[PDB]
């Protein structure tokens, strides 16, 4: 009904045939979508006359008012939805100059009045759903030019005609939209009778190969840069498939989901430049040297699930002829997401010079291990960011990497890893800032396992159940500038107080699932692991669900910067006294399902001063006067936000007042 | 007499009152040390001055026994008014029931009765009591039975409730077996038929005390009836044989409390541990006392002087000590609460009944065989009846005589044991 | 007459060692048959051990023989027991009391010291429920079982069948959602926080109870109980 | 193909160790994991830990570190779970399993025929056994109590003791004896009764003797006291 | 032969084989009443062999005690040993504590010395004889510390664990009941009290008996401080009239019981609630019964038939019933550690440095109140410094002076309750 008073009045589902005329007469957004009406009263519409935004949804009506129009031509966009008139007077459209977005949904229109637009011209998409016609006749003279994105899918055409394009000859549009509306033929001069078309949509149309033929030719000498195209059932390419194209200069393609099988050789060498390229579900079983002959500009290439799928039975083995991207001098960001590659052939990426983002994320049916010369494909391309996700690699041989030389992000992770880390597979790497192990089978830590690479900044080690972490000489002491550490699920046992140290750029920490409860009991032989020392800039400390039951007092000394701590999910029951002192500068608690009974400021006295959240949602609370009580003062005046306060802080220990909010002392 | 020079238990009005002083600060203050020495002086002093005082009432002093009678009835009101403190009670009951100082004059006087007897007159003496004690139940019995008849009370109800827990031993042997053995045969209820037996066997160990004193009377009158002390007809007492005895310093009297207390030592490990039941028969240690001590006189083993040594231990107990032993079964094994809450006239009369039942029986069996009827009604008769050896005390310190603990012993823990055996036969025989 | 345990307890874990004193005063504790009484919380009391003077008779209650030993100390007035391999059910107030035989069975009480033995519940799981928990339904009908995580476990989930009497032995989801190498007509489903399996239908043979992990953390945890179909 | 074996089942007294042998045939078991699995009977499985062969690397889950341990050895092929010291509570059906790695996570593959250590207190010993019949009583102040206690045989020389316990606090003697009374005790209390029934009647309650009362024996070398009997307004 | 005719304790051998073999067999089957009668069955026969033993050995008896020495002892290395099965060591316990047969035995004790004081010789000797003898108890204090600072022991461990034992009428009344004091006011064990302090008697004895002939050697050489066995100078003491005791029946025995425990009673009311510090020191119960038997002594109440009658009563209990209580002090009080510890040259030369204390204290006060130092310092310090009534006619027989008994057993039995009353004060004062 009315929304708050930013200019911006919303109405759905309220059904209202008359308007609430208390809206604000300076507010200018109105919706009316989910609601039905009969007549405008522009009276009511007089009181807000600026209306920048009228939208109404689910009504029918059988025309508009254009005194409402002539009231307001402010009017910027018109949405009508579910309405059936067939033709509309051209009045309105002249009168609502500033008109400039017009919206046809389950309409089934049929006619427009031949100049509607001799000063709105101005809108910039004109769009023709759920309505069924054959010919695109909008205007019989030229004009509109200012018209750039043209909608025509849910259509019932079928073919397309130069005559019907004549108002758009001088009119120049950015797209033009012709998915979902299969055209048989292309009448001969339809693209030359009309303006500068950017972009051309066909998607979910049927074309074919043959079809597509003439269509190259119908391009011809015409501005075109956005022609994508999908479900086209383009099964092959040839030579003359793309002849005509030549004679443009083409920006993007997209031949997504044509299912397409066989590409010929120098199929695109009629595409001098293509900055962007997709090639995305199509049934491709293999790639000649000369399939992608002649694409010197191309930024972008995908080929996400390009490529047939294993078929042991049928032996399909979707193969890579060497060489074949040897052509691709400007390639900067090449996917290959869900891919069958059989494996990495010496040569495959031979001649890639800008090669900036290579993802080989799930490509490789069979990738068992990385070797010494498994990469020297890429030896010449500044790869930064390589991805070999979901590739189940066993093991990775020394010096693997070494022909990377400018990477910085290596994403191993989500493997099948079973290694000991020697340190000497990371010999080649300079640059590198993130490496990502998470989720892998095991490895065995040296002292020695990453002093190749103290370049690193991000180390993801999440459920790779690290071996031997416990070794004397830190196997992270060799990293210096690392700022997000990574340990968590992996269930690790024990500590040395040697783990972290020298590590001031440490500003990350995550150790949740492990078990370290052992380490700071009171009892353990050696007294409590200080693992926590001399981390200065330690802002997110995660320790959820260790089995912790005993804080000593000290382990937070050096916690200078902490901004969030989470120690949710343990079994803590009487953290002592003066804790957080250090703790100066924090931001957010997290206690949540411990086993916490009594707050109280001679431990929290610090810790709630300048809080932005808390959490405290299930714990036993003993709600007697002697602890509670000074907390639900505290809760009743401090402005930090509690989440779930009431339903989830409960009490339990008073049996009478057992299951009852904290907010009741 | 004169206020200052009459004399209480051998001492003067004015040493006496300074002990009554000490023992009233001791109440009022309530200090008290609960042991032997500070529960001895309650009891000389109470002891003392009601004996006193019973032995000059005018129809007390020989109608009811005269001043141990007067001391247990007055103790057992004293704890049942609560006029002792909490102190005393637990005083008095650390030396008799704790301590079982009870056990020990019990021992000192059958040692000093047995060990001072003609080594050949002994089995003879015995060898007629156990006739006597059984057919003075049986005449208890055919009273107990009639009287039942005359209130109506069905003779299966009279034998169970009264007759037998009355001729049983008492409350330790002969109440609480009785119980048993009656949950055992009839499945009832045990501690309801408990409760009503301790009552009846109190009302009758009262009985037996008035009873016993009117014997003592009547024997007095009449001569020919009570053969005072030994309660043998001593037709075969004209050999009178005796041994001359030498100058008895105190170690005979020590030598006389060592071997009372080393032969309870031997008849309490043979009665626990070695013969535990001859038969089915369950024998109370203090049986074996008695064949102990004298198996130990036939032995000759111990010196005339020896004997006149126990002898003379037995006379300082039974003489001296005996007031506080009063004292002591008053306030320890006399409840005067549930006799007062059982008490009615049906009650009485049974309980009278059966016990002069009891008398006339063991009478005409003494008379008929060869002893004095009184005597022989003290004993086996009256000292049936009673509360165990605490009824033994009591009633033959009324009767003033103590020659005869031993056969009131004998007639207490054997009869106890026959009565047993006729309750596991008559449970069964009649239900 | 003044007794003082005064000694152990807390918490100690299971498969532990405790040692318990008693400094007894005010009466001679040498010649006094001493003995140590528990009481677990809101049960009834319990013999443990006892001891003569100079340690000549050591008896254990059958409970706790083997494991536990009593020993006194009569120089230093102090009663000792040494427990061992400490579990669960050996958790009470420990009371040490003297046994003064006929006159007065246990006269002089300590004031007994409370040891818990139990494990701190270490928590590091995820938390896994089958919801709905049915059972037995017919054959050939189209059975659902929801398992629910607490923490998104992603599609890590795997769904084991045990048979009534035998080993589980039978994986049959690789992943969530992958059929291991032997079974069929076996669907599942699900990611994040829930997950499902559906039989297409059930045979004689798939009549027995089931089974979820979670393979998000090296401390698996298995399904608290599930479906006994 | 792959074979895991476990050993039969045991049956051992609580307080002593037990070796659980699990030997695998069928695959290199130098290689792949092996995983620990317990099941109390009627109850869910639960996760002990793994232990990796390569190089006997083990990886206790939850504090089983404490109780128990995990060892392995390449030569016999045989991994083994050995309990520190058994107890009750540890009766369950111990599984070993092979640890796959499939798909990204760790599966159990083949498992264990499983083996069913049942520890057994095997208590028995005809220790005397003392039930007190009225489990509570409800009684107003000024009345009766007669409490009772049931022997399982014969209690000799009447060894019977009833004591008085307030909560919190420690027992208090009342009839340390069958009938004979303590020091401080009223004379209300009263015991009674010999063989195997006993009975301790209060004569009138009092408002401080509101409390649980037990009945201990004493004749033999396994003093066993009773369940207990409440008393309360 | 010998060998049947040999006494134990009064009994010939066969009757105390029989007695032992009783014991074996409560030993054997572990079958032992936990009470006064088990208790005395089996110390009576322990104290009785062994105290045979003690007493017919050849240097023993004469010296270091005899017959209780030996008892407690062997008591004591019984229990060491664990010889003793637990129901023993219960039954012992339970007739020295629960019992508290200590207590009674303490009072008899004390109440058969001080009362049997011939009242005109009691009101004399306050007049100038008990100076004498609290003048040594000081001389022999200051030496005592003096000596005891040389050693470097500590001023309280000097005078309460050795001035005061020496001080004693021996451990019969004089070092267990000291110890019940040590424990009761100071708070720790009394087993290191008397277990040191029996040895330091001991020694004391020694010096003593040896001091005696160096002292008659001494009044041989010089004449001026010396007499011909006259306590008294230049005093005719012309005639003296002594009350005469008609006879002793039993009845006065037990009256000394009466007095016994009701003093006690009188004792325990006063020091428990009505005067339980006269200063600011606590007074313990034993010192007030010392003063009021002693007053009731000095009023006169008691007929000097009843003074005989303590007297003998007390005779009983210390010649007697003595063996007794040392089997229970053995095993209740001893610890053989502290003995062996208590033997050392250090303790034999600060022993006869306190006895030659009380031998100089006593000879300066003696000739300060007009008696001839020599007797004086005998009587009044050597009479002191034993074993109460068993060393006074051992010393007074090493030197030829047997006319002054009288004053011998006024100083021990009546000097025994006045160090009780001082050692309770001194107890309270240093500690
Ligand atoms: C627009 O109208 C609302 C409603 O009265 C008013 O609160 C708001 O101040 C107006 N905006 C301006 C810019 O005045
Ligand atoms: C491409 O196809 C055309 C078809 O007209 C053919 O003439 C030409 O030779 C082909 N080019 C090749 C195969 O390189
Ligand atoms: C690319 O094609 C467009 C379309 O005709 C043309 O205007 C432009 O000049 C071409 N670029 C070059 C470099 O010739
Ligand atoms: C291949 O790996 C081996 C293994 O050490 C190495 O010696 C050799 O140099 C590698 N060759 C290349 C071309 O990387």
């Amino acid at each position: 009904k009315c929304t708050v008073s930013h200019e911006v009045a919303d109405c759905s589902h309220l059904k209202l045939t008359q308007v609430p005329d208390d809206l604000p007469t300076n507010i200018t957004v109105l919706n009316l979508t989910h609601n039905q009406l009969r007549r405008l009263p522009a009276a009511n519409f007089t009181r807000y006359s600026q209306l920048t935004s009228l939208d109404v949804g689910f009504n029918t009506i059988s025309k508009l008012e254009p005194e409402l129009c002539q009231k307001l031509p402010m009017l910027k966009v018109l949405n009508l939805q579910h309405n059936e008139l067939s033709q509309l007077s051209d009045k309105t459209f002249a009168f609502c100059t500033n008109l400039t977005e017009l919206h046809l949904m389950s309409n089934s229109i049929q006619k427009i009045k031949n100049n509607p637009f001799v000063k709105q011209k101005n809108l910039i998409t004109l769009d023709l759903s759920h309505n069924g016609l054959s010919s695109t006749k909008l205007g019989t003279q030229v004009q509109l030019e200012n018209l750039q994105e043209l909608l025509l899918s849910n259509n019932k055409i079928q073919a397309l005609k130069s005559e019907e394009l004549d108002i758009f000859a001088n009119s120049s549009l950015k797209k033009l939209e012709l998915s979902s509306n299969q055209i048989k033929e292309f009448s001969p001069g339809c693209f030359h009778a009309i303006g500068r078309l950017f972009g051309l949509f066909l998607n979910n149309v049927q074309l074919g190969p043959s079809l597509t033929e003439k269509l190259c030719l119908e391009l011809a000498n015409t501005s075109i840069r956005n022609l994508s195209l999908s479900n086209s059932q383009l099964s092959t390419t040839s030579n003359t498939t793309f002849l005509g194209l030549k004679w443009t200069n083409l920006t993007m393609l997209d031949l997504s989901y044509n299912n397409l099988n066989v590409v010929g050789n120098d199929s695109f060498a009629w595409l001098p430049q293509l900055e962007y390229f997709f090639l995305e579900y199509n049934n491709i079983q293999h790639l000649f040297s000369h399939s992608l002959h002649g694409l010197f500009n191309v930024r972008y290439l995908n080929l996400k699930r390009s490529f047939t799928k294993q078929s042991i039975s049928l032996a399909s083995l979707p193969k890579i002829d060497d060489f074949s991207f040897q052509w691709l001098k400007c390639l900067e960001h090449l996917n290959m997401e869900d891919n069958d590659i059989p494996g990495i052939k010496s040569n495959m990426f031979t001649g890639l010079i800008n090669l900036k983002y290579l993802s080989l994320s799930n490509s490789f049916t069979s990738l068992r291990t990385l070797t010494n010369e498994t990469f020297v494909s890429l030896a010449h391309s500044p790869l930064h960011i390589l991805n070999l996700t979901k590739n189940k690699i066993s093991k990775i041989e020394s010096d693997a990497f070494s022909w990377l030389g400018h990477l910085e992000v290596l994403d191993l992770g989500l493997n099948e890893i079973g290694q000991e880390l020697t340190g000497q597979e990371w010999r080649g790497l300079e640059n590198i800032f993130e490496i990502y192990l998470s989720y892998n089978k095991y490895l065995q830590l040296t002292r020695n396992s990453f002093a190749l690479v103290p370049s690193l900044q991000r180390l993801m080690l999440r459920r790779v159940a690290l071996k031997n972490v416990d070794s004397s000489p830190s196997p992270f002491q060799p990293l210096r500038n690392l700022t997000i550490l990574d340990l968590s699920n992996n269930n690790i046992a024990n500590i040395n107080d040697d783990m972290l140290e020298g590590l001031e750029k440490l500003e990350i920490l995550d150790l949740q699932h492990n078990n370290l409860a052992r380490l700071w009991k009171h009892a353990n032989p050696g007294g409590p692991i200080y693992f926590l020392k001399g981390l200065s800039h330690l802002h997110i400390l995660n320790l959820e669900s260790n089995g912790f039951d005993e804080i000593p007092v000290e382990v937070f000394k050096d916690l200078f910067e902490l901004k969030i701590i989470d120690l949710g999910l343990n079994n803590l029951n009487t953290l002592p006294a003066s804790v957080f002192n250090n703790q100066v500068s924090l931001k957010s608690l997290n206690l949540q399902k411990n086993l916490i009974t009594s707050v109280e400021k001679k431990v929290f006295g610090p810790a709630f001063r300048n809080l932005t959240e808390l959490d405290m949602r299930f714990n036993p609370f003993d709600c007697t006067c002697e602890s509670i009580a000074w907390f639900v003062n505290w809760i009743n005046e401090t402005h930090t936000n509690i989440p779930e306060l009431s339903s989830h802080y409960l009490c339990n220990t008073p049996p009478h007042y057992h299951g009852f909010p904290v907010r009741l002392f | 007499s004169d206020l200052l020079g009459f004399k209480i238990f051998g001492m003067p009005l004015p040493l006496y009152a300074f002990a009554l002083i000490t023992l009233l600060l001791s109440h009022f203050y309530n200090a008290l040390p609960t042991d032997i020495v500070g529960g001895f002086a309650i009891m000389f002093i109470i002891g003392a001055i009601f004996g006193e005082i019973g032995k000059r009432l005018p129809i007390f002093n020989k109608y009811i026994g005269g001043a141990p009678v007067m001391i247990f009835l007055v103790a057992a009101y004293f704890v049942y008014a609560g006029i002792f403190t909490q102190k005393e009670i637990d005083a008095i009951s650390n030396v008799m029931d704790k301590s079982n100082f009870l056990n020990l004059f019990i021992a000192v006087l059958i040692t000093g009765a047995i060990l001072s007897v003609n080594r050949r007159l002994l089995l003879k003496s015995l060898l007629g009591y156990i006739p006597t004690i059984l057919m003075g139940i049986v005449g208890a019995s055919i009273f107990g039975i009639a009287i039942g008849l005359v209130f109506g009370i069905p003779v299966d109800r009279i034998m169970m409730l009264y007759v037998l827990p009355i001729m049983g031993g008492g409350n330790g042997a002969g109440a609480v077996p009785l119980s048993e053995i009656y949950h055992s045969v009839t499945g009832r209820s045990r501690e309801e038929y408990y409760s009503t037996a301790i009552a009846i066997l109190t009302i009758a160990n009262i009985f037996a005390i008035v009873f016993a004193a009117v014997l003592d009377i009547i024997g007095k009158k009449h001569t020919w009836l009570s053969g005072e002390g030994e309660l043998v007809r001593k037709a075969s007492f004209k050999v009178e044989e005796d041994e001359k005895t030498g100058q008895i310093t105190h170690r005979e009297t020590a030598v006389g409390l060592v071997l009372s207390t080393t032969c309870f030592l031997l008849a309490y490990v043979v009665a626990k541990k070695i013969l535990p039941s001859i038969g089915g028969v369950a024998i109370h240690y203090f049986a074996w006392m008695v064949l102990i001590v004298a198996a130990l006189n036939a032995s000759g083993l111990c010196s005339p002087e020896i004997k006149a040594g126990a002898k003379r231990l037995s006379d300082f107990f039974s003489k001296q000590l005996l007031w506080v032993l009063m004292v002591g079964v008053g306030v320890c094994y006399t409840d005067l609460q549930e006799i007062i809450n059982a008490i009615t006239f049906a009650n009485v009369v049974i309980a009278a009944i059966i016990v002069i039942g009891a008398v006339l029986g063991a009478a005409i069996g003494g008379w008929l065989m060869g002893f004095f009827p009184i005597e022989s009604a003290i004993t086996a008769g009256l000292c049936m009846a009673n509360r165990g050896g605490s009824g033994d005390l009591e009633v033959l310190s009324a009767c003033n005589r103590m020659n005869l603990i031993s056969y009131a012993q004998i007639s207490s823990r054997l009869g106890g044991g026959i009565v047993l055996v006729i309750a596991s036969i008559v449970f069964g025989m009649m239900i | 007459e003044v007794q003082l345990v005064e000694s152990g307890g807390g918490l100690v874990q299971p498969c532990g060692s405790l040692r318990l004193s008693c400094a007894a005063s005010g009466f001679t504790f040498r010649n006094s048959a001493m003995h140590w009484v528990r009481q677990a919380p809101g049960k009834g009391l319990e013999w443990v051990s006892s001891i003569w003077y100079s340690g000549s008779n050591t008896y254990y209650a059958d409970s706790v023989k083997g494991r536990f030993t009593i020993s006194r100390d009569n120089s230093k007035n102090t009663l000792y027991l040494q427990m061992n391999s400490l579990c669960a059910e050996d958790t009470a107030v420990y009371y040490c009391a003297r046994f003064a035989g006929g006159w007065g069975a246990y006269d002089v009480w300590g004031q007994g010291t409370l040891v818990t033995v139990s494990s701190g519940g270490g928590g590091s799981d995820i938390q896994m429920t089958q919801s709905p928990s049915s059972l037995s339904a017919s054959v050939g009908d189209r059975v659902t079982i929801t398992c629910r995580a607490s923490q998104s476990i992603g599609l890590y989930l795997a769904w084991y069948q045990q048979k009534p009497g035998k080993a589980p032995k039978l994986l049959i989801y690789a992943a969530s959602s992958l059929q291991s190498g032997v079974p069929s007509r076996f669907s599942g489903s699900g990611s994040g926080t829930d997950f499902t399996l559906t039989i297409s239908s059930l045979q004689p043979e798939d009549f027995a109870t089931y089974y979820c992990q979670q393979g998000n953390t090296l401390s698996y945890t298995f399904g608290q109980g599930t479906k006994v179909e | 193909e792959v074979q895991l074996v476990q050993s039969g089942a045991e049956v051992k007294k609580p307080g002593e160790s037990l070796k659980i042998s699990c030997k695998g045939s069928g695959y290199s078991f130098t290689n792949y994991w092996v995983g620990w699995v317990r099941q109390m009977p009627g109850k869910g499985l639960e996760w002990m830990g793994f232990i990796d062969p390569s190089d006997s690397y083990t990886n206790y889950a939850d504090s089983v570190k404490g109780c128990f341990t995990i060892s392995a050895d390449k030569s016999i092929s045989t991994a083994y779970l050995q309990m520190n010291s058994l107890c009750a509570s540890d009766t369950a059906m111990y599984y070993c399993a092979r640890e796959l790695y499939q798909g990204y996570m760790d599966t159990f593959d083949s498992w264990g025929q499983g083996t069913l250590v049942t520890v057994s207190s095997g208590g028995g010993g005809s220790d005397i056994v003392l039930t007190q019949s009225p489990a509570t009583l409800s009684l107003s102040p000024g009345e009766r109590a007669t409490l009772s206690c049931r022997a399982s045989q014969s209690v000799s020389s009447n060894y019977l003791a009833w004591y008085q316990q307030k909560p919190g606090q420690a027992p208090r003697l009342l009839i340390y004896d069958s009938s004979s009374r303590a020091t401080g005790v009223p004379a209300r209390f009263s015991g009674s009764g010999s063989g195997t029934d006993f009975t301790l009647t209060i004569s009138s309650l009092e408002p401080e003797d509101f409390a649980v009362y037990y009945c201990h024996q004493y004749s033999d070398i396994s003093p066993t006291f009773g369940q207990g009997t409440k008393v309360e307004i």
